[PDB]
């Protein structure tokens, strides 16, 4: 577990990890909002 | 209405979250209830 | 069957409602 | 083309989205309710959790006579008590 | 025998490589 | 120009979704085999046909939903809504397996209505129908797998249930059951599919690497026009190169598309002929020399021997939950088991 | 310019009602307790 | 917008970091926003795991695989692998994410805000790909800090506290290392070992003293290289050997990684020491052996002579030799006698398995670990089903072995298909022919025919 | 010109019936080698220990085998992963009997077909065409190492590796279903997929370029003649193939462009069988198909069973039954 | 849980916010 004082951070801590993959997904809106061109 | 009002874009992103979000939900279902094993 | 129609009140709302939006085009398509 | 209205038009369209940010939730929730509301189970005949077996039976209830197979699962119902 | 039938089906296929890649019809550009 | 003539031009008008007189058998049989494979595996139970869970709604997933055949005491019943079983009664009717003969009916006859889109499509469109001709080998698969399989056996039961996990056991049962593998038209089968995939591959490959250069661009898709006279790709080249390789190579364009037509096409209807040996059980399932040498010689050991071993664990292991009619009881004592395991 | 009510409007209607109702039913699945 | 669209570039939009080639300001800026994404994933991951820790259970019944990396660094336990204190964890966590800001912040700047080309701007920074000398110079720079990065491991185990050493005496403990390997003969040794059986080649590495030698001479290996490179220009036979462009060099380094992951699946899947079976669960070998061993005890106790036991095939139920003699344990882990373990080795002698050990001298500990790796194996399903394939739901468990050594066969993989890709397409632009066959100069056209 | 520069001219000469090449430098001999020894083994090879139980396995036609049956048998579980090269053995009696020729086999092959796509990559440079046919050669490269080396890495020995020989093949399919649940594995899936997908695209393409074939020739002639190599013109259609295809399912469904469309007929399957390779090579470190045994309970805690726990039943039936005489101890963890 | 889903979607939506507010912006995209 984190030190106490952190654990009202619990939940933003589960989801750090995944926030890499949505860059990834970023490209993509970025893209479309281009056109693809 | 007029066709091209809402950015084809903005479109495609919040579809494509709604899928994230329901086979998200469905994954979490895997683990919670029936089927869980638990 | 109660059910049924609680289940089968949000689609029959959904048309009725579409069907108020459009009706006018649809009688001018037909 | 053939015709018809280009399908990038319509979804992009305001009208569209008035239509149908009512008409999918409802449908969504329509089906949403035929779970929760236990009328699925009702309509296709599908045991609950606490209908596959009477309390101290660990037979299962399978099918063994064509045509008085009907009858068999009527059977097989009333034996949840 | 079967030794033999399966030794021979097998060689004849060999040779037949032989003779498809090394005395095949020429490609030819029209 | 009467009300046929009329009604002919409607079919044939040239919308986003092509109709057809065709069309009138396809979309509602296709309509109804899709949908009903969907009702069952989200709502319906195999309780009372193998014991089974089945569905969302039971807390099965998309692998192991399925929609199971009827019991097998129900024999080879068309198993209608109408019919004297179900006796009109929709719910007895799920619960008895009708879905399972709605699917696999409204099914074949869907595939008669593509394959009829398919010629009439052609016709209308002026091409050699040649694509319908192909699509006879998804129907030999599915008639003697799903129809004439299970008419050979005791009963619907022992078809393929429609569902991954449900087919995955079919697999499994026709290896332990009828040694499947063995079956030199399962072998034309596999040589069929895999050379298929192997010429869709190099096909694919070849032609984009012997292409042309058709324009400035390094992504080389937009230097192509539907319309254009000239191959887009050297026949020549890939020719030379192919031959280099492998020591042979396609010369002729057309024999090399026909031919991708023929090895998949050929290789499916084997497979066809050989399951409809296994519909009497009439399987490749021994070598008789093999046996009559192992019985006689302990110490004779081939991969044949060692593979129907396997067989006789699946067969001895499976049989009690897979066919729950029989009432199977093999007691501890009888199981075959090697050492520990 | 463009009509509303055509074939494709049918077909893709046919598949797409019954799968959002389906897809409800779906998620409400996902909290069903043994 | 300067070359943001296939028509400008050349390049469509899934091709669109093929645009980047030669803007080398946007190009540093995707590097060091990359580089801010790995930083970010070590940091978040290992808070992540932290946070889902809980320290008397086995990191590897935890799904962990960053934690077990800072535990072998010595920081966070003691004797046995026991965790001590998280706070170390914490710090390595936070720190990284908090660089990855840094990172990001650079890259972000450099991708969509600096000079979009560095030459102008910078001779220093700016490069052009044929200019063999700057690129063999960048190397340089980049292979001390690499030969800086071994020396900090060195460090890190000589002067900073040791490293955790699973062969310690008296039990797996955290050691300093103050006599590294540094005779090259045995150094270098593990570079010419065969990769197979009983080989293993680097892989094989058993001690801390030849891992942390090894850094030493990496170390100083990478620093002198890089001075050479950053003082040196190409030789000819180097020149005429290679392709000189930014592809070439890209696909030259898919090709090292697709390599490194290759030999770090075999890394973890094989080797205990910079892997300690304590933080990582045992090694499939380790499993196997350990099975054999709970049950030579087993029956042992009940009275069993394990020496003389004869199974059903005629050799040793659970004593038999090796092709060379050794006597090793019995049954299908006859294939696994390489295998080397703290909680084993006290039962070997001169010609293997030790009989009148195996009979006096097995402690308690050792029936405990040979019992524990058995029933830890590393052996699960997809949805993490601890287990052989047929064992029923029950065991949340897939040992940090598993998931390293798959994930890094598969990225080794891909990058050894990326590398095929790359080089292939480096050679055809160079020679001029990458985007296809000139049509009134088709090559095949002016040679012979085959026959 | 000297020797060496006349040697390598030879080599790389684009003039040879067969390339050579120097990928095919190093290919002839190994795949000769590999084939040499693989036929006189097929044919002639006495049994070999393959489980190192000393229960000895007959593959060769003279002791027993028919085509079928018949296998180059893999090297001795005692042996595991060590190397056993000729040398290695007291006498050529000895190689036999724990296996030698399947690794001299596997080796010089995987070696030879790694050469063979090095070589692909080479003519391609020489013939003046774009180079990825050798990635699309790649995928079925990759299916032979996960079968001949990884699993065996994985597993600890070249005894688990897949046998030369068809029967053999079987065995070696359904021990895997019976230890990885492997049709339950997604990366298998995807595999079928590949080849599925790879054969119905094959037939697909193949029917639809048929289709479009331009008249040519009368009807007592082959159509093929309408085609003569080297042509500049475009043999078929495609904007015809493409106006039946886009009418067979609806237009945007179906590729205008040729590129396009090979480049997808090579990317399906290629792309699937990589999943495939991967898939056994990742089982090959036991992470195994999903297991949904007795995922499903009742309200009491019963077991309801689905089809997985019919599927487990069967491998429960290959697992007890394989290698009957090898496992002293309860678990199979190799 | 519930703030586990409220972080995800502050942060997921962090992401198209920027790409729209830069679209209305007529910003360099
Ligand atoms: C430029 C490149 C040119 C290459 C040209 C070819 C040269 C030869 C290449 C050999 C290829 C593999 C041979 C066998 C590899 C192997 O058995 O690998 C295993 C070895 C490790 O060996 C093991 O190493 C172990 C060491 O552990 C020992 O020491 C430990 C210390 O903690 C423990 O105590 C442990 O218990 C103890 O046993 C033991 O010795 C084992 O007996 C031993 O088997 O890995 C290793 O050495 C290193 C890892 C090698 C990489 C694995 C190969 C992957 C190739 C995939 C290619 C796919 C291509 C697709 C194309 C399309
Ligand atoms: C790690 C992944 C990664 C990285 C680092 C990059 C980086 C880059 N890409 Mg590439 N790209 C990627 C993946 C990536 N890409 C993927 C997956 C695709 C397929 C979808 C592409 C397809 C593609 C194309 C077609 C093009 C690029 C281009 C570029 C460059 C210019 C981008 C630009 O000007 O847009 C402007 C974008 C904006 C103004 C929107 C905001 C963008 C910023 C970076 C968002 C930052 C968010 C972050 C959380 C902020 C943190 C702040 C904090 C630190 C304070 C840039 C160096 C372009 C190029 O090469 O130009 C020469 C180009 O044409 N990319
Ligand atoms: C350091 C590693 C590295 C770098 C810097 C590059 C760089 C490049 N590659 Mg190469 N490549 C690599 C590794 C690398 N590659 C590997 C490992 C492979 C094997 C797959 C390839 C195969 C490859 C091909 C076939 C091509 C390139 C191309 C390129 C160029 C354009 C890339 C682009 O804009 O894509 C834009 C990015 C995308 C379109 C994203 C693709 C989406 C991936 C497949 C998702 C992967 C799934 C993910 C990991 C997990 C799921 C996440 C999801 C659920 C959210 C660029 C120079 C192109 C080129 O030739 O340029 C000259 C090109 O055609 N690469
Ligand atoms: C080196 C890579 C690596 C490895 C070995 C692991 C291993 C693990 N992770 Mg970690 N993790 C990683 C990267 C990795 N992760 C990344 C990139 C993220 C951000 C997404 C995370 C975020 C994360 C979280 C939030 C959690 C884990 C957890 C775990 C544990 C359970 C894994 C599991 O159930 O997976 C399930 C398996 C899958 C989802 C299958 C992935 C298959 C991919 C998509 C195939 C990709 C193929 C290829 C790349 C595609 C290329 C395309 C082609 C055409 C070229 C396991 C120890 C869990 C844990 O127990 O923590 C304590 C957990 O809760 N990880
Ligand atoms: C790592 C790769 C890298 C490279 C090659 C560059 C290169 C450049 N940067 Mg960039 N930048 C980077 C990362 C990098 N930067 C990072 C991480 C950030 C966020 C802080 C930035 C933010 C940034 C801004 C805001 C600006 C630049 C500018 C420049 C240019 C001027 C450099 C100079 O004169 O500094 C002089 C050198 C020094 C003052 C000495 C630096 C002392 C270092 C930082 C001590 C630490 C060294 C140690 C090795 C760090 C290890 C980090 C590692 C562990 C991750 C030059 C092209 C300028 C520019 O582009 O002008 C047009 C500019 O305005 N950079
Ligand atoms: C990132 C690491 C790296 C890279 C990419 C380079 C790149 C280069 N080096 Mg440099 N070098 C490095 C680190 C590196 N170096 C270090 C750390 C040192 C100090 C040891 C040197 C000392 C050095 C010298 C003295 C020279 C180079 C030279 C070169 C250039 C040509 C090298 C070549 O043809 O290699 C290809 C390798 C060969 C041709 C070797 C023979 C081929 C055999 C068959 C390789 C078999 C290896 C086997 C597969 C590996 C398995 C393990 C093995 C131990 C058994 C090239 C630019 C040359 C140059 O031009 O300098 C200006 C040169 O003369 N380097
Ligand atoms: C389960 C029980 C089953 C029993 C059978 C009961 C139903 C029989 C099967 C009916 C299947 C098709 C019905 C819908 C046909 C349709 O949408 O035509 C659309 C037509 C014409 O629209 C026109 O459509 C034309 C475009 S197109 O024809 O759609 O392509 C366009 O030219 C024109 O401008 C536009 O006004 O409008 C109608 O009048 C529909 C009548 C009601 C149906
Ligand atoms: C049977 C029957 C019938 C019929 C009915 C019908 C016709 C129905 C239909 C139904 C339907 C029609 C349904 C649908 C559904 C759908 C769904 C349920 C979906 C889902 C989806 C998903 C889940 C997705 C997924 C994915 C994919 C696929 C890929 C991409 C990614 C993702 C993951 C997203 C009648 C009455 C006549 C009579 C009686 C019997
Ligand atoms: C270029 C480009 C791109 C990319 C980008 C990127 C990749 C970026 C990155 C970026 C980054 C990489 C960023 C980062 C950031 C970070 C941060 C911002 C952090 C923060 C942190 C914090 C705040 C912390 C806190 C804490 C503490 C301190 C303690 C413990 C707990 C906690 C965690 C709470 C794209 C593709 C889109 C496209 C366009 C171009
Ligand atoms: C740390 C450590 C250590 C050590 C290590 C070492 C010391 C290493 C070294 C290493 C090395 C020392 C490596 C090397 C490598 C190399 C390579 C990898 C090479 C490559 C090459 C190439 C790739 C080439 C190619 C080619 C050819 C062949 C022909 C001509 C052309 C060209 C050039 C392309 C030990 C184990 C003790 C322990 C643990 C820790
Ligand atoms: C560490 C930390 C932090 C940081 C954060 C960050 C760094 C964030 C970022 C974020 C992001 C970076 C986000 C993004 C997102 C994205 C998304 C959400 C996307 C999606 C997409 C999609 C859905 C797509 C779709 C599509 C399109 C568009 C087209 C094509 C088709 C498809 C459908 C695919 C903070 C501040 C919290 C503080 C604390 C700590
Ligand atoms: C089935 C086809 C039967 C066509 S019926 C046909 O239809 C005409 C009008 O369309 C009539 O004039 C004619 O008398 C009648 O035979
Ligand atoms: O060797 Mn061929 O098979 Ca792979 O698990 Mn263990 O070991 Mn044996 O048993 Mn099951
Ligand atoms: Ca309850
Ligand atoms: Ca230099
Ligand atoms: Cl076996
Ligand atoms: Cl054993
Ligand atoms: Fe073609
Ligand atoms: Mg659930």
């Amino acid at each position: 577990k984190l030190p106490e004082a952190y654990a009202i951070f619990d939940p933003l801590v589960d989801v750090l990890p995944v926030i890499p993959v949505l860059f990834l997904a970023l490209a993509f809106v970025w893209q479309a909002a281009v056109g693809f061109r | 209405s007029e066709g091209g009002r809402i950015p084809l874009w903005i479109v495609a992103t919040v579809a494509g979250m709604g899928v994230i979000v329901i086979v998200g939900l469905f994954f979490y279902g895997a683990y919670a209830g029936l089927g869980s094993s638990l | 069957d109660w059910r049924v129609l609680v289940v089968l009140l949000p689609v029959l709302l959904a048309a009725g409602w579409a069907v108020r939006n459009i009706l006018p085009y649809a009688v001018k398509q037909v | 083309t053939t015709g018809e209205r280009p399908f990038s038009d319509i979804i992009t369209s305001v009208r569209y989205w008035v239509i149908h940010s009512i008409t999918i939730p409802a449908l969504f929730i329509a089906g949403w309710l035929f779970v929760s509301t236990g009328l699925a189970y009702d309509v296709f005949g599908t045991p609950r959790p606490d209908s596959y077996y009477a309390q101290e039976q660990r037979s299962i209830p399978l099918v063994t006579d064509r045509f008085e197979a009907k009858q068999q699962v009527e059977t097989f119902l009333e034996q949840l008590k | 025998m079967e030794t033999i039938t399966y030794v021979f089906i097998f060689a004849c296929i060999i040779a037949l490589f032989f003779f498809a890649i090394f005395f095949r019809e020429p490609p030819r550009i029209t | 120009r009467g009300w046929f003539d009329i009604l002919d031009d409607w079919l044939k008008r040239d919308r986003f979704v092509f109709v057809g007189w065709s069309g009138i058998l396809l979309f509602p049989c296709a309509y109804l085999a899709l949908g009903g494979w969907l009702t069952g595996t989200t709502f319906v139970t195999s309780w009372y046909t193998h014991g089974l869970a089945s569905s969302y709604l039971e807390g099965c997933n998309f692998l192991t939903v399925a929609v199971s055949t009827p019991a097998n005491s129900m024999g080879h019943s068309l198993l209608l809504l109408w019919g004297p079983e179900a006796q009109g009664d929709f719910t007895r009717w799920c619960q008895l397996g009708g879905l399972w003969t709605f699917i696999a009916l409204h099914g074949a006859f869907g595939l008669i209505g593509f394959m009829l889109r398919q010629f009439e499509i052609a016709r209308l469109v002026g091409v050699r129908p040649y694509n319908a001709i192909a699509f006879s080998a998804p129907i030999a698969v599915f008639v003697s797998v799903f129809l004439i399989y299970p008419l050979g056996q005791s009963s619907w039961f022992f078809a393929p249930s429609f569902g991954v996990a449900a087919i995955f056991r079919f697999l499994l049962f026709f290896q332990g059951f009828h040694n499947w593998t063995l079956n030199p038209f399962h072998m034309m089968g596999v040589a069929g599919v895999l050379g298929g995939a192997l010429l869709c591959a190099i096909h694919g490959a070849t032609v984009e690497n012997t292409l042309f250069q058709d324009g400035e661009g390094a992504s080389t898709f937009r230097a192509f026009n539907p319309t254009q006279a000239e191959e887009t790709y050297s026949m020549v080249t890939a020719n030379r190169f192919w031959s280099q390789i492998f020591g042979i190579a396609f010369s002729n364009k057309r024999w090399l598309h026909f031919f991708m037509l023929f090895v998949p096409v050929t290789g499916l209807w084997m497979s066809a002929i050989g399951v409809v040996g296994l519909a009497l059980n009439l399987r490749s399932y021994d070598f008789i020399s093999q046996e009559i040498r192992a019985a006689e010689d302990p110490e004779f050991e081939t991969f044949y021997t060692k593979n129907l071993l396997l067989n006789e664990g699946i067969r001895a292991w499976m049989a009690p939950q897979d066919q729950p009619h029989e009432n199977f009881v093999f007691p501890e004592e009888v199981l075959p088991r090697g050492n520990a395991l | 310019s463009y009509p509303i009510f055509t074939v494709r409007w049918v077909a893709v209607h046919t598949l797409a009602v019954p799968t959002i109702f389906f897809l409800g039913a779906i998620a409400a699945m996902q909290f069903i307790q043994r | 917008a300067t070359n943001r669209d296939q028509e400008s570039s050349g390049f469509a939009w899934w091709a669109g970091n093929a645009r980047l080639i030669n803007l080398s300001g946007k190009l540093l800026g995707a590097h060091v926003a990359h580089a801010g994404l790995i930083v970010f994933w070590a940091g978040a991951m290992t808070l992540f795991e932290l946070a889902h820790f809980i320290p008397e259970k086995p990191m590897y019944e935890q799904g962990l695989i960053l934690i077990p990396h800072i535990a072998t660094l010595g920081w966070g336990v003691g004797p046995g692998g026991e965790v001590v204190d998280t706070f170390p964890f914490f710090v390595v966590g936070v720190v990284h994410l908090i660089s990855s800001a840094v990172l990001g912040f650079g890259g972000v700047y450099h991708a969509i805000r600096g000079p979009e080309t560095l030459e102008e701007y910078s001779s220093f920074f700016g490069y052009d790909w044929k200019d063999k000398n700057k690129m063999t110079t960048i190397l340089g720079f980049h292979l001390i800090v690499l030969g800086i990065g071994a020396l900090l491991l060195v460090a890190k185990a000589m002067f900073f506290g040791g490293l955790y050493d699973t062969w310690a005496p008296g039990g797996g403990d955290v050691r300093v290392i103050t006599n590294p390997t540094l005779d090259p003969r045995v150094i270098f040794g593990y570079l010419l070992k065969s990769p197979f059986g009983g080989e293993g080649w680097i892989v094989s590495v058993n001690n801390l003293e030849d891992v942390v030698g090894g850094h030493i001479w990496i170390g100083l290996i990478c620093i002198a290289g890089g001075i050479w490179h950053i003082l040196t220009t190409p030789f000819g036979w180097a020149r005429r050997a290679f392709i000189w462009s930014g592809e070439a060099y890209l696909s030259y380094s898919l090709g090292a990684l697709s390599m490194m992951g290759f030999i770090a699946t075999c890394f973890v899947w094989f080797n205990n020491t910079v892997y300690p079976s304590e933080f990582y669960g045992p090694t499939g070998p380790e499993a196997s052996q350990a099975q054999a061993m709970t049950f030579l005890i087993r029956d042992q106790k009940l009275g069993a002579n394990v020496g003389s036991a004869q199974g059903p095939t005629g050799l040793g139920k659970y004593l038999m030799r090796s092709p060379t003699g050794e006597i090793i344990f019995g049954g299908e882990t006859m294939r696994f006698w390489d295998f080397r373990g703290p909680w084993l080795e006290p039962l070997r002698g001169p010609n293997g398995l030790d009989l009148n050990k195996i009979k006096n001298d097995i402690q308690p500990w050792q029936e405990r670990r040979a019992a524990e790796y058995m029933t830890h194996a590393p052996l699960g399903s997809l949805n993490s089903v601890g287990g052989v394939a047929t064992e029923i739901n029950s065991v949340n468990f897939v040992s940090p072995r598993s998931w390293l050594a798959t994930s890094h066969f598969v990225l080794a993989f891909f990058f050894l298909v990326g590398h095929l890709w790359h080089a292939g397409r480096a050679r055809a632009a160079a020679a001029g022919f990458e985007k296809g066959i000139d049509r009134e100069s088709e090559p095949v056209l002016s040679m012979p025919s085959l026959d | 010109a000297n020797l060496w520069e006349r040697f390598c001219n030879w080599v790389t000469s684009t003039d040879n019936r067969l390339y050579v090449g120097w990928f095919g430098v190093i290919m002839i001999p190994t795949l000769l080698a590999a084939t040499i020894c693989f036929v006189i083994a097929f044919i002639a090879a006495p049994p070999v220990d393959i489980d190192g139980i000393r229960e000895p396995v007959s593959g060769s036609l003279l002791y027993g085998n028919n085509i079928i049956t018949g296998a180059v048998v893999p090297s001795s579980n005692a042996i595991g992963l060590h190397f056993y090269p000729i040398w290695e053995a007291a006498s050529l009696d000895e190689w036999l009997y724990n296996g030698g020729p399947y690794q001299l086999i596997i080796f010089h092959f995987l070696l030879g077909a790694s050469c063979y796509m090095g070589r692909q990559w080479e003519l391609s440079y020489r013939l003046g065409m774009r180079p990825w046919i050798c990635v699309a050669y790649s995928a079925p490269l990759a299916s032979a190492f996960a079968v001949f080396l990884i699993y065996p890495i994985g597993q600890g020995s070249f005894s688990d590796g897949m046998p030369l020989g068809i029967s053999g093949t079987f065995n070696f399919m359904i021990v895997f279903q019976a230890e990885h649940n492997i049709l339950m594995h997604p990366f298998h899936q995807l595999g079928v997929a590949g080849v599925f997908g790879g054969a119905l695209f094959c037939a697909m393409h193949g029917s639809l370029v048929t289709s479009s074939l331009i008249r040519e020739t009368t009807e007592t002639e082959s159509a093929n003649y309408g085609y003569k190599f080297g042509q500049e013109e475009e043999t078929y259609n495609i904007v015809a193939a493409h106006g039946y295809f886009g009418r067979l399912i609806f237009q945007y469904a179906s590729f205008n462009n040729s590129r396009s469309l090979h480049f997808f007929l090579a990317a399906w399957p290629v792309v699937g069988v990589w999943f495939a390779a991967l898939g056994i090579s990742t089982m090959a470190f036991n992470l195994n198909g999903f297991n949904f045994n007795h995922s499903v309970i009742d309200a009491k805690g019963n077991v309801i069973n689905t089809w997985a726990d019919i599927i487990n039943r069967a491998n429960l039936g290959m697992e007890v039954m394989h290698e009957r005489n090898a496992h002293n101890f309860p678990l199979d963890l190799a | 849980v519930i703030a586990q889903l409220t972080m995800i979607a502050m942060i997921g939506i962090a992401g198209p916010m920027i790409i729209f507010l830069l679209a209305v912006r007529r910003g360099n995209l």
